DNA sequence: TTTTTTTATGTACTCGTAGTGTCTGC
């Protein structure tokens, strides 16, 4: 198995075509982006009859086999695609996918698509067989700090001139939408066909469409970013995300910062750290949170971290988006008001 | 596994109860108060059993009789059970309903109907007031009976429409002999745990039957460890568990016998354990052991009441509260009106 | 438009609708492709279906006083009443204002039409 | 079979004439002359709290309008439909168990069906019963037909809670506010029923049951079959204190005497003692707010005081002589929040150390 | 006068000319501007609070547009498109009941059908009462229809909350908000009614309805109704007090009076005779609080008492003058806090009588003395 | 009907040329430029605020890319099939309300029709509204349908919230987003209509309704069509100020804003107006109270302003600069205490009215 | 580099299945 990332996808292509090709990745535009060139490159190389399916218990599989073992009067040439739900694949779907791979024939080409695959999904025997001979592509979302650089390498691949600021405007306001990204380089590009980009130009036809995780908050709390934590915010309730996830997920970090900084008095962060298993650039945020807080902002913000669960949960409130602002402002380093903590 | 364990203090009260449907003259509908465990299962089964047995004798079924025999069997179909589903600690108002059309159609085998829920203080407020007419005006020859926890924590309009019996405790002499039979440890222990299950006998039965008596003693432990210090985080490992409001309860108990022994009252809830409430009593002041006993109790009720809250968040907060309260120069709470 | 006349027996109306009902009662893509066209010319009747890519016209002859006139009628309703009255029985149709009405023995129904200016047809 | 199973007081005792209605009198008022002047109206909705009789006055209502001798303000009881309501076998009568069928299906399936004719009956009445327990759904769909119903259909909605009804609903119809029936009443029904059916009583057990009723003749009658059930066919003095929960110890006196005194051992003595007893707690805690409400009315104003019980009332002088009336108030005060957190402690007991705890600790040096 | 069985107060009067409709100038003048200057817009939602004329204004505006004459803003009780659509099931107008619609299966069906020309008028009048109840994709099928109608279709909505419309819905329409009636105009609709059915009435009990309808005339004229049944045929200040279950002031005048000057022998005598009344005791306080909030309106401003108090203005200014905003504090407090506890003390009246104690014991200007030290 | 008047202003000013949409440069000049220059996708899908443009725009799109004079960002307007698409229907332009057309049963049929050659035009156009509406197996359809288009189709499909759609119809469609307008665009709109309507008006008046607008330029032509109601044929600014005062429902903000200024009478009139709405009290307290959150949040970090509440940014902005943070603690405790008191009051109104009063008393004027 | 969501009841909507009315060349 030949494990790639979509820059370099061309020049394997070009080496020769494989048996199956898995385009894995929780990012639209690059796995797009990967089977438009496989396309492509199987249509130069013969490959002119295109099917497409979409896995699900509703699949008829038996066509599916059928078509993969049945040859066509024209066009003998055949390429096969699947749509893995957002579960991966299953069980069943594991040996469905071994009994296709038992059928896969040279003259059939076979391409994947669907979200990452978790470690249990290729241990699977089928992953394996198809390892044997095959690429798979790994199409994930750049980083907040690698998003600069791809844009830039996309402007120069789409001959277009930008600068510092507007590549810093469209990473602020296309994070985790590579896809309307692209959709605002094209329509910048024809947009002034100068090819020259700056502020002013792209201060225009750029829209705030981002597409957040809660994640994405927490990390943004931890690094004390308070605006880019409430960037995250606003874009998480107009996307219409469930406020308990939030809670959830900022309260296990919280609680795990509680408990690391009452023993920090005995022990340094370097050895907590591993004690939890916490990963590298966790580690590197979790000990810059814990030197910037102090046990009173972490006291507060449970405080209000539990003043807005009990509102959410038993009076059924709708204060909740606007109270998350007030934890927002309270953990990177501004001590709140009482009244507005506990009342 | 658990099943109609007939218990000694039962005994006055079914033979009435039976008396009371022996003449005719019965309620149909028959909310017992009685503490969780501590029997109020067992007699609501064995009413039912007398109620419908097709020939019965005395204060006893048969046990010959085909009703008696599905009735055994556990399925039957004239005795409907209202209990919450697998995994839901509430009874739908789904179930409530189709029970109350299937009360339409007559009894199949000719006798009376039995409707028995199994803790009406679950009830839904939806599923209370669709049970609410079924209550007042039922068809002929239909029984109801309830259990509750407290009757007024029930809806105002349903405990209206129902015959009340209380199932008194056992004198605390007679349960702890009833105790001892039962269980071979220490006096002081098993006194402790009735006053712990506020005298129910079946419940310091089943506190001990399980573990929870050894995370008692867990608990007990981490406060001695935690009182002079003020590491009332570290409880936090013996506080959160499935059954939190249980030791939640506890150390509400240990506040009110600390406090009780600044007072000094003559007897405590825990006797078992005078080391650390007395710990207690000399650590901490009144006015802020009657502060963090509120806010203890206050965190129980909510933990208890709204479903779905996290237990952690709640717990913690708690915890954190508890130690802010016991530095010097910290406002408390006072009740509100 | 007004002034239009049918007189028409079932034998001979019959099965021409259901020749020309075709594809057309079900939701269609505008609301007026739900109705059978009605046209006279020359002494005969013309139905029209139409489903933007589909036409089905029949043709009646006719022997009966009339009048070159045209309209669009529900098709599935027209049919319905065409087949509910009895065996034999003469259908007599005009138009007045936007109400089409329909006679047969001791027997009067309106049905509500639209202009023939909208109907679709093919190029 | 008469219906055997009327047996119970509540199921056989509820009233079938106007006459027989007790208390209610302004609602009877208003029904009977909106019946006899004609001024009949198509939206009814009896509002109170439980056990007061706003069904049973819907059910003569309905009985009065779909009566064959005519609209008339006093049903016969004994005509076709009379009897066939009280069988409830009656078509043109619907009973609508609103906190059952509360989906928007069934209601809109319902209001379909109002243009039809009635079968014997004039009017086609509507009885939904629970009408909050309704969605919201359902509400709305019923504006229309409440607005401008046919003449033929009546609805005589009854809700035991009409602020959760939409104030769109509350607008359309006739609202009867059913008064709380008063201790007199109850009494006076209590004994005349008992009376009827030949059952052993004593006037200061009716008393009881009509105090501890809390306003209500539902729940005086359940209570008044509990005591029955539990005195062997006698409603004795002794099983109902027994029963409902009575002091007829002077324990309370004490026990304020020595929380005012911020006596702690004394306080939780006592408490030892009454549970010792099996006291009931909450008409100890009852028992408490009443005594304090009489030290504070004599303190405003000499004599005027528990001359009833003149025994505890002298020691009461005293009370009153010594405590500042400020401190009256908190403990009263302190003592009602504790009987309104009763129901949520672990345990009743629990729930009144609490109480007493939180009264000791306004001033436990003094 | 007639009154053929009586048919409900409320259905009888309802309003069938522009001239009729109480009072909703703001609206009223509107449509009927825009019916002179022929300025029809196809789609205007009505909107406000219940029993104001929101539908009662749709029937009005499809009068007006479906009159056989010119299109005018004052209806002829005459024509005969007029006196069907007064007696319902007309031809053009569709009432649609929303609530019963609310499926897209039958707004579905409403659009297929948009399109046929009417059988008689001009306007095919759709009144779609109880917008707001319609489900999503209701509103989205209705939003296309919405922008571009047929020439000959006009659209009547009529709602309680419009917020809960999207938003787009909201802007596709014109949207004319009701006001809820002022006390003076639901007092002279009533006076109006019961002079024209021939009833016999008081002022007070008629202002004591009007202050009871809390802005709504339907409330106002189901309780007119109401108080016709308790009397004997009649309207009186008595029946009308009795039914609303309240004190006509005054009594709770005196109870405030004694409360502020400490005098608790007066407050036990008159809660005494409010026994004796048999008066509900949880209306003694909300009246003693309404009484407290009024005189603290008084306090912020002179210009805060309506004709309704005028019969107790001179003595309410009095207090004003007398009683410190702090102390009415406390005492709005006090009170506000015994109507919390009420329902939790041993007997309701014992519960008003403690909290009448408590308010006169913590008075700070007059104080009840410690008793010896 | 009646006289060339009763033409909708938001119908018969429906724009007709590229250069008469307004506050859109941003897809117009995108939508020239790729139509001269030849560049081409195979779907745009269009998104943005209400009252944007969007239908209007995907409708002139149909008219560019189906002119015999060659695909032209500008249609002349003179030939058959320019004036069939607006006059009358053109065949080759197809126009389907997707929320009417949720069903696959309609979409299976519209891509059955996609394999047949355009009549009229070279490119067969689609239009399909508020496509954010359909069913999932429509797009299942629909996606198909898109995977592999001819040639000789392009599609167009306009929707308002453009997050339902599925990311896989998202990838394929080139989306334009359409801002909403500014106010200074809105206003110069309407005059220029309001002068080439024959309608007088005042500039005070356009620039309420403008900024009333809220950013759709439908709600400011509907108002506009209104405030030419709401008098004689004349959008004067006391016809236009009462019509906005009766429509208005920022009752919280503004009540806030006389609040603090400490004017008792300010605040009481609007209390008074909010009553006249039927306002429901507990909600305004609600509002109120997320304001004063989101003004503290303000106080803290200008950040606390998002995209949410961008009409009511300037007033919230100079709120929170002029007030000192303790005021707005206090002013928040008070009201969250009378919201806690509010349901124990004798009505809602005198409630919230004493609640505003006692938060009044706080720092007052001479 | 793997990590995060509360319930109970009801109301629509859209699709396959599933069972049945009815009726046309079979
Ligand atoms: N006004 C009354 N007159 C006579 N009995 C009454 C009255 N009100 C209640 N009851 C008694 O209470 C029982 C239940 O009355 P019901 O009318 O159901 O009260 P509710 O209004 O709460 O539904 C009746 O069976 C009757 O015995
Ligand atoms: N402005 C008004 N003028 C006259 N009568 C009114 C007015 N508003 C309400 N009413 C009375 O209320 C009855 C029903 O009014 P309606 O218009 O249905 O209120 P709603 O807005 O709640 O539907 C009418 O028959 C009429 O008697
Ligand atoms: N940018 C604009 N320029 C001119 N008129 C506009 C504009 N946006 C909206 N309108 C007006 O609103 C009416 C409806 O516009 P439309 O584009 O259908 O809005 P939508 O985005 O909600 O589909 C148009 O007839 C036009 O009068
Ligand atoms: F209990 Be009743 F129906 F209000
Ligand atoms: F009662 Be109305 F139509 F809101
Ligand atoms: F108003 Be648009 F067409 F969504
Ligand atoms: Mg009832
Ligand atoms: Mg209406
Ligand atoms: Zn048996
Ligand atoms: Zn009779
Ligand atoms: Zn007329
Ligand atoms: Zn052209």
């Amino acid at each position: 198995m030949i494990r790639l990332y979509p820059e370099q996808l061309r020049a394997q292509l070009n080496e020769g075509l494989r048996a199956a090709y898995l385009l894995l990745g929780n990012d639209p535009l690059l796995l797009q982006e990967s089977q438009d060139a496989v396309r492509q490159v199987a249509a130069a190389q013969g490959f002119e009859e295109h099917h497409t399916f979409s896995i699900d218990p509703n699949t008829d599989w038996n066509a599916i086999f059928s078509l993969c073992q049945a040859m066509s009067l024209f066009a003998s040439r055949q390429t096969l695609l699947l749509l893995l739900p957002e579960n991966g694949p299953n069980a069943a779907i594991n040996e469905q996918l071994l009994t296709l791979t038992g059928l896969l024939h040279d003259d059939l080409l076979l391409i994947v698509r669907g979200n990452k695959l978790s470690k249990a999904q290729e241990n699977a025997a089928w992953f394996t067989a198809l390892a044997n001979r095959s690429v798979q592509v790994t199409c994930q979302t750049p980083e907040q700090a690698q998003l600069p650089r791809w844009v830039a390498a996309r402007a120069k691949q789409l001959n277009l001139e930008l600068d510092d600021a507007a590549n810093q405007v469209l990473c602020y306001c296309y994070e985790g939408n590579l896809l309307a990204l692209a959709q605002a380089l094209e329509r910048l590009s024809l947009l002034w066909p100068d090819g020259k980009l700056t502020l002013p130009r792209v201060e225009q036809a750029v829209n705030d469409a981002a597409h957040f995780t809660p994640f994405h908050w927490v990390d943004a709390l931890l690094m004390g970013k308070s605006k880019r934590a409430l960037h995250i915010l606003q874009q998480l309730r107009l996307e219409g995300s469930e406020p308990v996830i939030l809670l959830r997920t900022l309260q296990r970090e919280l609680l795990l910062l509680v408990n690391l900084k009452r023993q920090s008095a005995h022990t340094p962060l370097r050895a907590l750290f591993d004690k939890h298993r916490v990963w590298q650039n966790r580690r590197g945020m979790m000990g810059e949170a814990l030197n910037r807080l102090s046990q009173t902002q972490l006291r507060q913000a449970v405080q209000l971290l539990t003043r807005t669960e009990l509102t959410l949960k038993q009076d059924y409130g709708q204060s909740v988006w606007a109270e998350l602002e007030g934890l927002s402002l309270l953990l990177c380093h501004k001590p709140l008001a009482d009244v507005f903590i506990d009342g | 596994g658990p099943h109609m364990r007939w218990y000694p203090w039962l005994r006055p009260d079914f033979e009435k109860l039976v008396a009371s449907y022996q003449a005719g003259r019965g309620h149909h509908a028959l909310l017992i108060q009685a503490l969780p465990g501590m029997g109020d299962d067992a007699l609501i089964y064995a009413l039912s059993r007398y109620l419908l047995c097709q020939q019965p004798q005395g204060h006893k079924s048969c046990g010959h009789c085909r009703g008696c025999q599905l009735m055994q069997a556990g399925t039957h179909p004239d005795y409907y059970t209202l209990a919450p589903e697998k995994g839901k600690n509430t009874l739908g108002v789904d179930a409530v309903r189709e029970v109350t059309e299937k009360l339409n159609e007559h009894a199949r085998l000719g006798g009376a109907k039995v409707v028995w829920v199994t803790d009406a203080a679950l009830l839904t407020d939806a599923a209370a007031n669709a049970l609410l007419k079924t209550l007042e005006e039922p068809p002929a020859e239909t029984w109801f009976f309830l259990a509750t926890r407290e009757p007024e924590r029930l809806l105002a309009t349903l405990r209206s429409r129902c015959r009340l019996h209380y199932l008194a405790p056992p004198p605390e002499q007679y349960a702890v002999t009833w105790l001892s039979r039962e269980v071979t440890m220490s006096q002081d222990a098993l006194l402790a745990a009735l006053r712990l299950s506020a005298g129910s006998p079946g419940a310091a039965l089943a506190l001990f039957q399980g573990d929870n008596w050894q995370a008692r003693e867990t608990l007990c432990q981490a406060l001695a460890y935690s009182v002079p210090s003020g590491d009332w985080y570290s409880l936090l490992a013996a506080l959160n568990h499935e059954q939190a409001p249980a030791r939640l309860h506890w150390l509400a108990t240990l506040l009110m016998d600390a406090l009780k022994r600044h007072h000094g009252a003559a007897q405590v809830t825990n006797v078992d354990v005078p080391g650390l409430v007395a710990e207690l009593a000399n650590h901490l002041s009144p006015s802020r052991l009657q502060a963090i006993l509120g806010d203890v109790c206050h965190i129980r009720e909510q933990l208890m009441s709204v479903t779905g809250i996290n237990r952690e968040l709640l717990i913690t907060d708690l915890l954190l509260r508890i130690e802010h309260y016991l530095q010097p120069g910290v406002v408390l709470p006072v009740p509100h009106l | 438009g007004p002034h239009m006349k049918f007189t028409v027996e079932r034998e001979h109306l019959l099965k021409p609708l259901q020749q020309v009902s075709g594809p057309l009662g079900g939701r269609p893509t505008l609301p007026i492709l739900g109705n059978l066209l009605l046209q006279v010319a020359d002494g005969t009747l013309s139905l029209t279906g139409t489903d933007l890519e589909m036409e089905m016209v029949a043709r009646v002859a006719l022997v009966q006083p009339h009048e070159p006139g045209a309209t669009t009628v529900p098709a599935r309703k027209f049919f319905d009443i065409c087949r509910g009255l009895p065996e034999g029985a003469e259908i007599a149709v005009q138009l007045e204002g936007e109400r089409m009405l329909v006679r047969s023995g001791r027997s009067r129904f309106s049905l509500s039409t639209l202009p023939a200016a909208d109907f679709p047809n093919l190029d | 079979g008469p219906h055997m199973s009327y047996q119970v007081l509540a199921r056989k005792w509820r009233p079938q004439t106007f006459a027989d209605v007790v208390g209610q009198e302004h609602v009877l008022t208003a029904l009977a002359n909106g019946l006899s002047l004609g001024r009949i109206h198509h939206a009814y909705l009896f509002s109170g709290t439980r056990g007061v009789g706003k069904t049973s006055i819907a059910r003569l209502l309905a009985k009065g309008l779909n009566c064959e001798t005519g609209i008339t303000a006093t049903p016969c009881g004994v005509c076709d439909n009379c009897r066939e309501i009280e069988q409830g076998r009656f078509v043109d009568l619907i009973e609508i168990d609103a906190a059952s069928r509360t989906k928007v299906e069934d209601t809109r399936d319902l209001l379909d069906n109002v243009q039809y004719a009635p079968a014997r009956g004039r009017f086609k009445v509507y009885l939904i019963d629970e009408v909050h327990m309704l969605s919201r759904h359902s509400f709305n769909a019923l504006l229309k037909t409440l607005e401008e119903p046919p003449e033929h259909v009546k609805f005589l909605l009854a809700t035991t809670d009409p602020q959760k009804l939409p104030v769109t609903i509350l607008s359309r119809c006739l609202q009867f506010h059913l008064k709380a029936l008063d201790v007199e009443q109850i009494r006076h029904q209590l004994e005349h029923i008992l009376n009827e059916e030949h059952i052993a009583h004593e006037p200061r057990a009716l008393q009881l049951l009509a105090r501890a009723a809390e306003g209500s003749l539902r729940d005086a009658l359940s209570l008044t079959d509990q005591a029955i059930a539990s005195g062997d066919g006698q409603v004795s003095t002794q099983a109902v204190s027994a029963m409902l929960g009575t002091l007829d110890d002077d324990q309370a006196l004490s026990l304020v005497e020595a929380m005012v005194e911020a006596n702690g051992e004394r306080v939780m003595a006592l408490i030892n003692e009454a549970a010792a007893r099996g006291i009931e707690w909450e008409a100890l805690l009852v028992e408490m707010l009443g005594l304090l409400h009489r030290i504070a009315m004599v303190q405003l104003s000499p004599a005027a005081l528990g001359n009833d019980m003149a025994a505890i009332e002298l020691r009461m002088r005293e009370l009153a002589r010594t405590i500042p009336p400020t401190d009256i108030q908190l403990y009263y005060q302190t003592l009602l929040i504790g009987r309104k957190e009763l129901p949520y402690a672990p345990d009743r007991r629990m729930g009144v150390e609490m109480t007493l705890l939180r009264a000791l600790a306004f001033h436990p040096r003094m």
